[PDB]
């Protein structure tokens, strides 16, 4: 009997792989030892950040009448969010473009 | 003869190119420029296509951000036309020049 | 004199004035002076020598002759200009 | 050649948050790069935090402090929550 | 006395004297 | 009520040439300690401070403000002015990426 | 009403007008407008709370109530402002 | 028992300026500079070893980190210095 | 019969400690293994950079008629050399001040 080999992601209620995160922390030259709850916490944080970008990117795809997320939707979701624009403020997204922004001086005066 | 006033075509191009996502520089002139710059460091350099594309995307990202700060410099100087001194001021405040 | 040099040196002129105008249109620029294009070519050249020099260093460490995209990503990340969409 | 990636996990998280929305390959490459970059940032900050405190191990406290240091504002505040109960649920199982 | 180590880098000489004299400002100071 | 008033600007040039030679802190120590403690009690209560921590904070804050004032002066000179304004600070922080 | 509160709220006003003038003189500023000082106080407060929050996070990681100089050095280092003279 | 770099910086100072002293704050700044350059070069060499799937850090990784971080004539002069030091250390 | 022990710095002809640099590389969590010539090379590079800044700061102290290097002399030496200035661009030196310069539009007249 070996209890059917339940994974750590299902034990933690996550979708990101806890075992792969543990192996990357152990082989990544970060410390001599890695605690048990550290890959669980890191996988949960990575899963939350992935869900936070993907929800806004799906909203951006829905607002542009699309059923498929492209890099433009990811760029719009990242740059339109205030706190995601500080986490990825020095990061270039390929094929993402820019936010549509025109300064009010350059607008014609009526 | 139908004509447009100077500026509305510029606003139309600003609205057009801020919606699009493709690269605004042609592929072969940028590849030739990359190979000319690279042959001054190491002779007989091969290049992957994705390396040239990544160099391109970095180049348009850097130049678009530089032109945004250049436009801010030009607007701050009570102008609508960008000048080379606006680029120099943007690179000086950003820290790339001095 | 039909014969000439095989190599071309004016590849910085391949970054044409309409290309720089399109870059400024994406940046939101309404009016562009005539001396903008030479300055833009200069700053693009300086940026490209920095990134290409770091990528060539990353290539030469691996004892390779080709420059991969992953070396370009390494060179951009070392300059604090991280690029997504080419691996890593 | 078996090349590992975060593709299936990002896809199933996407099916959680948007069950009828697909995704392109370039967007998956960008998502993989984002996950790798954030993993590298948090792991490096936790490694530095363990080194400054003369500790030889990385625990969930180091990851929590690295998340509070790196993630700006309310993005930290939920994520510190979102990690913690997961660890608690792991404590309920293993 | 004499140093045993020098620099092979081809730097220009730099005057590091940060002492200033206000003698060029005496037009609006005493004169 | 004495004669020989100085021209407006040469005194400011004298203080520019004086404070760029010296290296001491230009902010008094006790108001900076009070400001640091007032800011720090929002994040956590019952916080003690080493004196070297407050000195490091003062060195970093003064260096940051001096560099920002240099960028602000470049902004004001670029706008054909010699007086710095809050829009110059705003433009310098926007180009630096703090407001971006 | 001689009795009042022990706490003080105008500690940002302790960064006085001549202190901001001296900091601008070190920056090479000749003329200063009157609205500079409130903007400078707000900028200094934002920078100070950004550094102090990270230093306090470094302090609570070590299970301490005392903010040491090394925590301030690490907090300044993480945001890209390395400070010498206190790390040794 | 503070584990500083002060005596080696002092010997280097007596090499370049045999009649010049140094204050304690300047010595602390020099120690912080040496620690900063050490951790920059070691981190870049660690990243270079991880990028090439190598489990070791050699003089090649340190050389590549020096050519990556140091600019201009500083890079090539530091490469010449480290190369002749490695050559002297190997032969003897 | 052990031989006469000599330091690795004297073998490499250096003043910076090779053994201390090797111990800091081994315990610094940089790689699984550390090569033999890597601490020699890194100690040589650190000694060269220390030599450059100490020589420039000694010149700065001599030009200001002083016999001891203060943080002001280190700041003047670093900021007046452009390669050392861009090596330490994001570095603040305490009690160092700034480079004395005034913009030309702020000067009174010719």
């Amino acid at each position: 009997t070996r209890a059917k080999a339940k994974t750590r992601s299902s034990r933690a209620g996550l979708q990101f792989p806890v075992g792969r995160v543990h192996r990357l922390l152990r082989k990544g030259n970060y410390a001599e030892r890695v605690g048990a709850g550290a890959p669980v916490y890191l996988a949960a944080v990575l899963e939350y950040l992935t869900a936070e970008i993907l929800e806004l990117a799906g909203n951006a795809a829905r607002d542009n009448k699309k059923t498929r997320i492209i890099p433009r939707h990811l760029q719009l979701a990242v740059r339109n969010d205030e706190e995601l624009n500080k986490l990825l403020g020095r990061v270039t997204i390929a094929q993402g473009g820019v936010l549509p922004n025109i300064q009010s001086v350059l607008l014609p005066k009526k | 003869p139908h004509r447009y006033r100077p500026g509305t075509v510029a606003l139309r191009e600003i609205r057009r190119y801020q919606k699009s996502t493709e690269l605004l520089i042609r592929k072969l002139p940028f590849q030739r420029l990359v190979r000319e710059i690279a042959q001054d460091f190491k002779t007989d350099l091969r290049f992957q296509s994705s390396a040239v594309m990544a160099l391109q995307e970095a180049s348009e990202a850097y130049l678009v951000a530089l032109f945004e700060d250049t436009n801010l410099c030009a607007i701050h100087a009570k102008r609508v036309t960008i000048m080379p001194k606006d680029i120099q001021l943007a690179r000086r405040i950003r820290g790339e020049r001095a | 004199a039909k014969r000439h040099r095989k190599v071309l040196r004016d590849n910085i002129q391949g970054i044409t004035k309409p290309a720089i105008r399109r870059l400024a249109r994406r940046g939101g620029v309404k009016r562009i002076s005539g001396l903008i294009y030479e300055e833009t070519r200069g700053v693009l050249k300086v940026f490209l020598e920095n990134v290409i020099r770091d990528a060539v260093t990353y290539t030469e460490h691996a004892k390779r002759k080709t420059v991969t995209a992953m070396d370009v990503v390494y060179a951009l990340k070392r300059q604090g200009r991280t690029l997504y969409g080419f691996g890593g | 050649t078996r090349k590992e990636s975060y593709a299936i996990y990002v896809y199933k998280v996407l099916k959680q948050v948007h069950p009828d929305t697909g995704i392109s390959c370039k967007a998956m490459s960008i998502m993989n790069s984002f996950v790798n970059d954030v993993f590298e940032r948090i792991a490096g900050e936790a490694s530095r935090l363990a080194h400054y405190n003369k500790r030889s191990t990385i625990t969930s406290r180091e990851i929590q402090t690295a998340v509070r240091l790196l993630l700006p504002g309310e993005l930290a505040k939920h994520a510190v929550s979102e990690g913690t109960k997961a660890v608690t649920k792991y404590t309920s199982a293993k | 006395k004499i140093p045993t180590r020098f620099s092979n880098r081809q730097n220009k000489t730099v005057n590091y004297n940060i002492d200033y004299s206000d003698d060029d400002l005496l037009e609006s100071e005493d004169d």
